[PDB]
């Protein structure tokens, strides 16, 4: 791995792959440190360790090569077992800020909660459980919020030791966050699954080791299953997982705040500032070609209120078909008064009539009133310019604006089941998701199989002479070529494309039921697995294969599979036809 | 929710590729003569006041797939006139996973078609397509190069000369139009499995009103039968469907009516309102049955003619159904015309 | 009245050709030799302008490359506009913000002082917004215990692992000394590939080892730090040296 | 064209290792649908061959759990590192071409449950599927009634979508008298405002199996937080579909509407609120704390769950014979969502604005809201849950124009009050009961002012600011500034919260105009921010935690001496400083303290960064026989000075003794010159 | 070199060998890359009599990376030949004709020292025929005849040579 392609905090080392090999690979290091003054170095590398290749000869028919491998250290092997303490060497306390950024400081807060039915911020005992009484001034599980209980908020705004600390996530640029890209680093080996077993302790009878000898208030938070199990594993583990740690971060905003639309249609923004809506011109001004709305609002440029902006962009690519009925009435009472209408019914029309979560349509129908009375106050224009040095005589209004605007929601009649609003929280559709095998090429030959254990002989499988092959059958796989059907080439009768092993199988055949499109391939390809149990196969001296009973040979063909971990792959049957 | 539909092979033949129609609610059978009217009616272009033109439309199917006609007709007497179109049905960009190989899938149907003059009144045409797909484009047991086949028309087309009526003194419009009619289509290049051709019937009049000479109004009907045999809605389950595909096309084509009523024809109106004849602001509704097509629409549409070219444009809402691909797009026609403006009475 | 003249502008472009396609993989069957497809291409980039009979308005612009604009409105001297195709509806309200990116049609009505503004459309777009505070765009995140990185992150050691929650106990200050100074990491190479330019073209056999290192430590058992079954005469040095070869 | 390699996946190494599971079908003339791992049999009768005949075939389907393996060959455990699908022929005699019409690793997205809610029970998760098993042998799957096909356009056609069930599936010793198994999905399903979860059902004895009765099987529709401490089980008793051999049982007895959910879940809600006054020790509480309430469902609770949180759902099969072994097919469909609530919105926004001729521009609004009222784009999870009342009130002044135009200044002077009431539909704990259902539930008005007082949300936010002032024209041409943000709020989770900001800017920037420098630049801006927070205790309204103290208090300017010495020396020079102030503390805080305390007071430095930039065009072209280079020369050098907090200023040994380990500082320099030496001799 | 480092064993001890056997080289490294390269190696603009507009360049370059992990180094080639050509017809009335003829060859060929083992491991040899004629009808409508030939070749042995070839008339017009 080249030097960009991970990092590493090199004084507690940790590395920090920037690929997440997760199918299995191999992954070693060799490296090299120093405490102080002393070196020490755990691999071996390439300019250190034995040399690549060694020639023992001068012709190609003398020359004995030998290649030297290079001794390293693991830190993931193919086959993850969990037991094995390369296991432990993951690190599981980092978590990735979702789509983030140089995450700078005092634009990033976050906060850990305990959602038990909601989101509160301190732990309670169960039941008579009482935390262990005298905590240290450290541990001190009774009251403190999470990010003290976590050991994750103790220093000051500045970075300085505080006594129960700013009640804010630290954010020590590289201790507890990679400032680069997301990735709070909790300060423990695994905060949640040890550091609170240790500090909700109440003994020594109680051991990490064993989940059976807990505290019986620490068998509620203790979350072992995510630290010593897979991330797939520990579902099954669902009671615990209740820490989540909410948070927010910012963009840079350097030029303004960028909407995330491009070419936005004029006139739609709406930045209401502090719940009052914002001028389009004196307060603000928009781009409409990037984004960027920018608050030229002194007093309220900067001030920390969140300012909320509406954008209605017009890119949306594939998305439900809207209808936008609605009219509004507009009286002209004496002049600078008026009397709104605004009607309107925003119709969604779903694709298909199994409308699902989440993917709603809506029906909605607003209708509101208006206001917006103008006036002049010549009374209070003199009483501006009755004061002290002020001359001007520039008008004042008082307008004064006003409006209701009932919302009455439905859903669109047309995603209704039996006359209703249904939304199929889960129509079992998207379950059992296929991963096809059936490509005849990219099998081949497989090794003589073992049978009932890793002791059995049935197949020579463990004959260590040429002894090997001699069961094995002439096994040939393949799929029938479109040219026979086609095209019959000079030799194949037509009676031959007939006789139930060669006839390509329509799909009108396999999947009566399915509709197949137009001009798509109709034409169920196939698989076929000729055995020949009397062939000899391929490599074989077998001497006799004569009185060998063709009950006794196999047949093999082996694959690859492109993705390993069934278990977060959740792969359950082998189908086929 | 449709019940047992009917696969009617190449569907893309069945869908309109213009702007004079499409915003009209897909008819053109009964509309005035016009570059565009060779998938319609192609009766009509002894008609054309014109000697020749040629057009290129588009519809962008926003879903870069595209569907795009490039017609030409030349009227060569004052009494005939040969045309020629060609659909072209396209998956605008590809790519195969350093040179990589193009494959773009694609549906044209080429056509050519003479209509002759037989009376004053009315007049006969008679046109050809070879119909070609190779949607399939692709690799390693699912071979490309898939195959077309050829298509016969007739159609018929009476134009009124003048009847001049109690205020308004419009003419009348009629005509069939027999469309698809070819050895049925197999993508899979056997002999034991091939899909009906879209067999249409269509059937349309219309009636123009006309204000002032050159201010007119025009409405239309049309009637879409599509002639193939509806499909057999398990011993007996699978031999009723073994008797619906041994069936040929010329049979089928006679069959057509054994439907299980049978008032699954499509039809359309439309009004025209054309304004000094450089201007035309088309509405159409277009309604198919809910159970045997699921499809209709209110299609919009205008049409500019600034000196010889004219710029049609049409928009599709969606009346009811499911989701139409083409709801939300603009089918852009464009026409070009030549010298040698004819005197139609 | 007269003046039709809707003047178009752009250009447009057929490109009707021929595209001719063949591999030689062997793989293929011979009926996938040589594909012969047609080639049509459409860049029609045209818009139309024009005034027609001096109370309509067209105004169009369509590109063959989503936002195509048809606008058709019309001015009488009762009916104060209708448009078509490009209609807005303002509608300036804090509550009842309409749309004002929609296709279809608009109407209105003066009966005196009742102007009835109304539209039928297709509204085509979305409506989102943000929550921009000081800076800009604050935008949430809600991770849980469950669900932290995948295996991308890992320990360089037993030794590492397990001094790295104690020698973060005053966190800026880490109570240890060491410096990681150089390190080179080896994956499988799944993609069999040489290159010059993505550094080089060093790449060797590899036996990593699993215990290579792995001083045992004091506090865990040997069971979870060295794989070792039986780790008798198994360390040559005291029980929390550093992570070294020699260990 | 690819070499004939011993190694299979392309990995570069040959990992001869053997670690299997064997799946072993059968390949016998009979096979029909129960034993070996068949599905489906979908037999054809006259399929037309090329020469005109037509053969008998069938189209046997194999569905082989990955989860059960018949053996292990090797030191295997369990799949999570799983490669090298390997399949063998054995056992034949002559002659076999086998075809598969589709082999396939099937991976669910179900996640059958592992854990008590070993012993020999084949549980299986498959999905029965109208477009393959349309033909299984005890029932053919017809959809259930109301449920349409879903069509959809691929390409100018219509295109029948594809349906499906799950199939669990009961096999080997069967499920014993309560011993139940389940399958469970993770989501975030927020189903409060719909009034009915509902759901169809179906049940089938096994083929060549003890027909199941009328009851011992149940719905068993745990959902909410969790599987064991946090759910909402839904149950039904099922009823089988009484099989007789004609296997296509029509769609109303296949989908029986005795086995159909139905469950408003406004009643839920009710069972919610009887047991929270039924303690987690009871006799109530059946075995594993579930508190059944001892229409046709006998509904669970353990320990409130949520809705809006539905995360793990958990559909599943549990037995209630009294003594046998139940061994079920049990199919399950469409999982929906009934009516939602079509009740409104309401607001009334209402403006003020004012003028007072260029002087004060007055506003003031407020806006009350109701429960319901949103947009019309917004959905139905995503309109309104809360009573609203906004209130805002800018009052931005002009001070400078009381004065006279001579020695004018600009006093700008916003000042914003405003704040906001919200009062949420649903109590924020116990999130889908309402703030209604759980004030009118209780005589107990010391709890009852604990709620619907820790579920008003409230803020308050003034803001007082003069940005701008100055005195338009060592003259004064200053440019001070002043600002003051406070926020007050007492939500749900913070009973109070508080936020401070002052910042207090003034800046300099002189700019000379004619040796002396050509420019100065100067600024100072004092930086304070403090924030309380006082997390509530949601049990009782009372005292609440601690209060948590975070301050800024800052000290920072600038400064910049542009010198143009001569024509060829253009040397800037920019500090800057950044000092922090300490006022309010040891390691204990003091909360006695104040915004406006000490406020011009100059703190201890925090980081301190130089800079010096000069430029020399090397005036070489004074020397008349040099006049051909254009040799120029810059240099910038900078310097930084970091703090390095109290943690290493004090770092104690735990020797007992204090060091002090310094605070870092750095260089740097970039030399550049760029030459001609244009060759003019 | 793109990284070269300072070597902790070439430090002061009485061990100056390291395994295989050595003396500890001060500068440790790795990956020492030469690059050669002839952006134009010759280029030839040829603007003829009457107009036969011509560019032929010949590209060429080297990348030999050596590194001392496993001691084999790695050679690539350039050879990218060019022939740019234009002329035009006159008063028919005028065609524009054009022609780039293009050929890029490529290699990636692992050396080793002990022993000679030099295997190929990359390639190309991709020539392309690009070729248009235009042809204006009028002030508005023109023509442009357009023929993109274009052949890939195996260099190794899982290339799969390619022959592609776009043609057919584009009209164009322009308001």
């Amino acid at each position: 791995l080249t030097t960009n392609e991970y990092t590493f905090n090199p004084q507690l080392g940790y590395i920090s792959l920037q690929q997440r090999l997760a199918n299995d690979e191999i992954l070693a290091v060799a490296f090299e440190y120093t405490v102080g003054g002393k070196v020490y170095q755990v691999g071996e590398f390439g300019s250190d360790g034995v040399d690549a290749t060694v020639v023992t000869g001068n012709n190609s028919s003398n020359q004995a090569i030998i290649t030297q491998s290079l001794v390293l250290k693991m830190l993931k092997s193919n086959l993850t077992n969990v037991k094995n303490p390369v296991w432990n060497l993951m690190m599981k306390n980092v978590y990735q800020i979702p789509q983030a950024y140089q995450i700078k400081q005092d634009d990033f807060r976050l906060n850990i909660l305990y959602t038990d039915p909601s989101p509160i911020n301190y732990i309670t005992p169960v039941q008579g459980s009482s935390f262990p009484p005298n905590p240290a001034p450290d541990s001190k599980v009774e009251q403190t919020p999470l990010l003290n209980v976590f050991n994750l908020d103790r220093l000051n705004y500045n970075n300085d030791p505080q006594a129960g600390g700013d009640g804010f996530f630290d954010y020590i640029p590289g201790v507890t966050v990679d400032v680069q890209n997301g990735r709070v680093i909790f300060t423990t080996k695994e905060p949640f699954g040890e550091l609170i077993f240790n500090k909700l302790q109440t003994g020594a009878g109680e051991s990490y080791n064993d989940p059976t000898t807990y505290n019986a208030n620490q068998q509620k938070y203790v979350f072992r299953n995510m630290y010593r199990n897979t991330q797939a594993g520990a579902l099954q583990d669902s009671d615990k997982n209740k820490f989540l740690l909410r948070g927010k971060y910012k963009s840079s905003g350097s030029n303004g705040i960028p909407i995330g639309a491009f070419n936005v249609p004029q006139g739609s923004v709406v930045v209401t500032a502090a719940g009052r809506v914002l001028v389009e011109g004196i307060d603000y001004s928009v781009d409409y070609q990037l984004g960027r709305v920018q608050i030229l609002d002194p007093s309220l440029q900067a001030s920390n209120t969140p300012i909320e902006v509406s954008l209605e962009n017009n890119s949306i690519f594939g998305q439900q078909t809207r209808r936008f009925m609605g009219f509004n009435i507009e009286h002209k009472i004496s002049d600078k008064f008026v009397i709104g209408g605004t009607y309107l019914k925003m119709t969604e029309r779903p694709f298909t009539q199994k409308s699902t979560y989440g993917q709603e349509s809506v029906n909605n129908t607003i209708f509101g009133f208006n206001g917006n009375y103008s006036t002049e106050v010549p009374f209070l224009t003199r009483l501006a310019n009755k004061l002290p040095n002020i001359d001007t005589d520039v008008p004042s209004n008082l307008s004064i604006r006003g409006e209701v605007a009932f919302l009455r929601p439905d859903a669109p009649k047309a995603s209704d089941f039996q006359g209703e609003a249904t939304i199929y929280v889960d129509d079992f559709e998207g379950s059992q998701s296929t991963i096809d095998m059936r490509s005849a090429y990219a099998w081949s030959l497989a090794s003589t199989p073992f049978i009932t254990s890793i002791n059995d002989n049935t197949f020579n499988a463990n004959s260590n002479t040429l002894e090997y092959g001699f069961k094995r059958a002439k096994l040939s796989w393949y799929t029938i070529d479109p040219v026979f059907y086609s095209s019959k080439p000079s030799g194949i009768s037509n009676d031959d494309l007939s006789l139930n092993t060669t006839r390509r199988i329509y799909s009108r055949e396999l999947y009566p039921n399915t509709d197949i499109a137009q001009g798509q391939i109709q034409v169920v390809n196939t698989l076929d697995l000729t055995y020949y149990p009397g062939e000899r196969g391929p490599y074989n001296n077998n001497p006799s294969f004569g009185a060998s009973n063709p009950s006794a040979n196999f047949g093999g063909i082996m694959r690859a599979l492109n993705s390993t971990n069934f278990e977060q792959g959740n792969v359950e049957y082998i189908q086929f036809w | 929710d449709i019940e047992r539909p009917i696969t009617t092979g190449v569907p893309f033949l069945l869908v309109a590729a213009d702007a004079r129609a499409a915003g009209l609610g897909d008819q053109g059978v009964a509309t005035s003569s016009d570059v565009f009217s060779q998938q319609w009616n192609p009766a009509k272009y002894a008609f054309a006041e014109d000697a020749q033109g040629l057009s290129i439309s588009y519809t962008p199917y926003l879903t870069d797939i595209s569907l795009g006609q490039v017609t030409y007709y030349n009227k060569i007497n004052d009494r005939s006139a040969f045309a020629g179109s060609f659909r072209y049905f396209g998956f605008g960009g590809i790519e195969l996973r350093e040179p990589t190989r193009e494959v773009n899938p694609n549906e044209f149907a080429l056509d050519g078609s003479y209509s002759l003059k037989l009376s004053e009144t009315f007049s006969m045409a008679v046109a050809a397509r070879y119909i070609r797909s190779n949607l399939k484009v692709a690799t390693e047991e699912i071979d490309a190069s898939a195959a077309g086949s050829f298509a016969v028309d007739v159609a018929g087309f009476y134009q009124s000369e003048e009847i001049a009526y109690s205020d308004f003194n419009g003419r009348w419009r009629a005509g069939f139009n027999i469309q698809n009619l070819g050895p049925k289509i197999s993508y899979d290049h056997d002999d034991l499995s091939a899909n009906f051709l879209p067999a249409n019937l269509r059937v349309g009049g219309g009636f123009d009103f006309i204000f002032d000479d050159y201010n007119k109004l025009g409405v239309s009907l049309e009637l879409t039968k599509l002639l193939v045999p509806t499909p057999p809605g398990s011993q007996a389950d699978e031999a009723n469907y073994k008797k619906y595909k041994d069936i040929g096309w010329v049979s089928g084509i006679f069959k057509s009516f054994g439907d299980a009523e049978l008032k699954e024809i499509t039809y359309s109106a439309a009004a025209e309102y054309m304004y000094q004849d450089a201007f035309a602001m088309r509405l159409g509704y277009y309604h198919e049955s809910p159970m045997k097509g699921a499809k209709q629409f209110f299609s919009l549409g205008a049409g500019f003619k600034y000196s010889m070219i004219k710029v049609d444009v049409s928009y599709l809402f969606s009346a009811s159904k499911v989701k139409n691909p083409l709801e939300n797009t603009l089918r852009f026609s464009l026409t070009f015309n030549f010298g040698d403006k004819y005197e139609t009475y | 009245s007269n003046t039709i003249d809707v003047k178009p502008t752009g250009s447009v472009e057929m490109d009707l050709g021929v595209r001719y396609t063949k591999q030689d993989n062997p793989a293929f069957s011979p009926r996938n030799r040589s594909s012969l497809t047609f080639d049509f291409d459409q860049r029609i980039s045209m818009s139309l302008m024009g005034k027609i009979g001096t109370r309509l308005e067209v105004n169009a612009n369509y590109d063959t490359q989503f936002q195509n604009l048809f606008k058709l409105a019309y001015t009488p001297s009762i009916i104060q506009k209708v448009e078509v195709g490009n209609v807005s509806m303002p509608l300036n309200s804090t509550l009842i913000r309409g749309a004002q990116s929609l296709f279809g049609v608009k109407t209105q009505l003066q009966f005196g002082r009742t102007t009835i503004t109304g539209v039928f459309s297709e509204q085509k777009s979305q409506t989102k917004s943000v929550v921009a505070e000081n800076g800009g765009t604050v935008q949430n995140f809600d991770l849980y215990a469950l669900d932290y990185d995948n295996d991308r992150h890992f320990f360089l050691s037993q030794y590492f692992r397990n001094k790295y929650d104690v020698s973060l106990k005053n966190y800026p200050f880490i109570d240890s000394r060491v410096q990681i100074t150089r390190l080179e990491v080896w994956v499988t190479n799944k993609q069999n590939r040489v290159t010059t330019t993505g550094g080089g073209n060093n790449l060797r056999n590899i036996i990593a080892l699993q215990d290579l290192g792995e001083a045992q430590v004091s506090g865990v058992p040997d069971n979870e730090v060295v794989v070792i079954s039986s780790t008798a005469g198994f360390f040559n040095n005291p029980i929390d040296s550093p992570t070294s070869n020699t260990n | 064209t690819l070499p004939d390699v011993e190694d299979i996946n392309r990995d570069n190494t040959m990992s001869t290792i053997n670690a299997y599971y064997e799946y072993s079908i059968d390949v016998k003339p009979g096979m029909q649908v129960g034993e070996n791992y068949i599905t489906d049999i979908r037999e054809v009768t006259n399929v037309d061959l090329p020469n005109g005949g037509t053969t008998n075939a069938r189209w046997i389907q194999f569905k082989i759990p990955v989860s059960q393996p018949q053996n292990t060959i090797g030191n295997i455990t369990d799949f999570r590192s799983i490669r090298f699908m390997r399949m063998f022929m054995t056992g034949f005699n002559s002659q076999m071409t086998v075809r598969f019409g589709a082999l396939d690793l099937v991976r669910g997205e179900w996640r059958r449950y592992t854990g008590t809610l070993d012993d020999g029970v084949e549980f299986d998760v498959a999905a029965v599927n109208i477009q393959e098993n349309g033909t299984k042998c005890p029932v053919n799957y017809v959809m259930p009634p109301g449920v349409q096909r879903e069509q959809l356009y691929n390409n100018n056609t219509v295109i029948n979508q594809n349906e499906q069930a799950l199939a669990v599936r009961i096999g080997g010793a069967g499920l014993q008298y309560q011993d139940s198994r389940a399958v469970f999905k993770n989501v975030s399903v927020d189903m409060r405002q719909y009034k009915k979860l509902k759901m169809f059902l179906h049940a089938e004895s096994l083929p060549n199996q003890p027909t199941l009765e009328d009851d011992e099987m149940v719905g068993f529709i745990r959902f909410g937080n969790d599987f064991t401490q946090n759910f909402y089980q839904v149950e039904i008793p099922l009823k089988v579909t009484k099989t007789g051999g004609s296997c296509s049982i029509s769609p109303d007895l296949v989908w029986m509407d005795d086995n159909s959910i139905d469950l408003a879940l406004d009643l839920l809600t009710r069972m919610k609120i009887k047991a929270m006054s039924i303690d987690i020790n009871s006799s109530k509480r059946d075995v594993n704390g579930i508190y059944y309430p001892d229409g046709k469902l006998t509904l669970g609770i353990k320990g409130n769950p949520n809705f809006g949180l539905v995360r793990n759902l958990m559909v599943g099969v549990k037995s209630r014979a009294d003594h046998k072994d139940i061994k079920g097919e049990v199919w399950f469909n469409e999982l929906r969502l009934a009516d939602l609530e079509n009740k409104g919105g309401m607001a009334a926004i209402l403006n003020v604005d004012t003028n007072m001729a260029d002087f004060a521009t007055v506003s003031a609004t407020g806006r009350k809201s109701t429960i319901g009222f949103g947009s019309l784009e917004q959905g139905a999870n995503e309109r309104d849950r809360e009573d609203v009342q906004q209130y805002n009130i800018v009052t931005n002044l002009n001070l400078g124009k009381l004065l006279p135009k001579k020695w004018g200044i600009n006093l700008p002077f916003n000042y914003a009050i405003g704040e906001e009431v919200i009062t949420p539909e649903y109590d924020p704990f116990n999130q889908d009961i309402k703030l209604d259902q759980l004030i009118r539930e209780t005589t107990d008005q010391a709890e009852k002012d604990n709620i619907r007082t820790r579920a008003i949300d409230y803020t308050k936010r003034k803001s007082i600011n003069f940005i701008g002032v100055r005195k338009d024209r060592d003259i004064e041409n200053f440019t001070f500034s002043q600002s003051y943000n406070q926020v007050e709020r007492h939500d749900y989770e913070v009973a109070d919260y508080e936020d401070e900001q002052s910042n207090s800017a003034v800046n300099y920037a002189y700019t000379f105009q004619p040796y002396l420098p050509s420019n100065i630049s100067f600024n100072t801006n004092i930086l304070r921010q403090s924030n309380r927070q006082q997390f509530r205790e949601v049990e009782v309204e009372g005292i609440g935690l601690d209060p948590l103290y975070r301050r800024n208090f800052a000290f920072n300017y600038q400064y910049g001496f542009g010198f143009n010495l001569t024509k060829s020396l253009k040397l800037n020079y920019s500090a800057t400083s950044n000092n922090i102030v300490r006022n309010f503390l040891d390691n204990s805080p003091k909360e006695d303290f104040n915004i406006w305390d000490d406020y011009l007071d100059i703190g201890t430095p925090n980081q301190h960064a130089q800079q010096l930039v000069l430029n020399y065009d090397i005036p070489i072209n004074k020397i008349p026989i040099f006049g051909f280079v254009k040799a120029s020369y810059s240099y910038t050098a900078d310097y930084m000075w970091q703090r390095s907090s109290t943690a290493f200023s004090e770092y104690e040994d735990p020797n007992g003794t204090v060091y002090d380990l310094g605070n870092t500082i750095q260089n740097s320099n970039s030399n550049t010159l760029t030459t001609t030496l244009n060759m003019n001799t | 070199i793109n990284q070269f480092r300072s070597n902790f064993d070439y430090n002061s001890s009485p061990k100056v060998q390291d395994v295989n056997t050595n003396f500890y080289n001060e500068i440790i490294m790795s990956n020492v890359n030469l690059v050669e390269q002839f952006s134009p190696l010759i280029r030839m603009d040829f603007e003829l009599k009457s107009s036969l507009r011509v560019l032929s360049e010949i590209k060429k370059d080297r990348a030999l990376s050596m590194s001392f992990d496993n001691n084999l180094l790695t050679e690539v080639k350039g050879m990218e030949y060019i022939i740019g050509l234009g002329y035009r017809f006159k008063d028919v009335s005028d065609i524009n004709i054009k022609a780039d003829f293009s050929l890029r060859n490529n290699e990636t060929l692992v050396r080793y020292l002990d022993y000679d083992n030099n295997q190929l491991a990359a390639g190309q040899n991709i020539w392309s025929l690009k070729l248009t004629a235009d042809y204006s009808f009028s002030k508005n409508l023109t023509a442009i005849f357009y023929y993109d030939h274009s052949f890939s070749k195996a260099v190794i042995s899982t290339s799969f040579p390619l022959t592609n070839i776009r043609s057919g008339f584009t009209l164009r017009y322009n308001f």
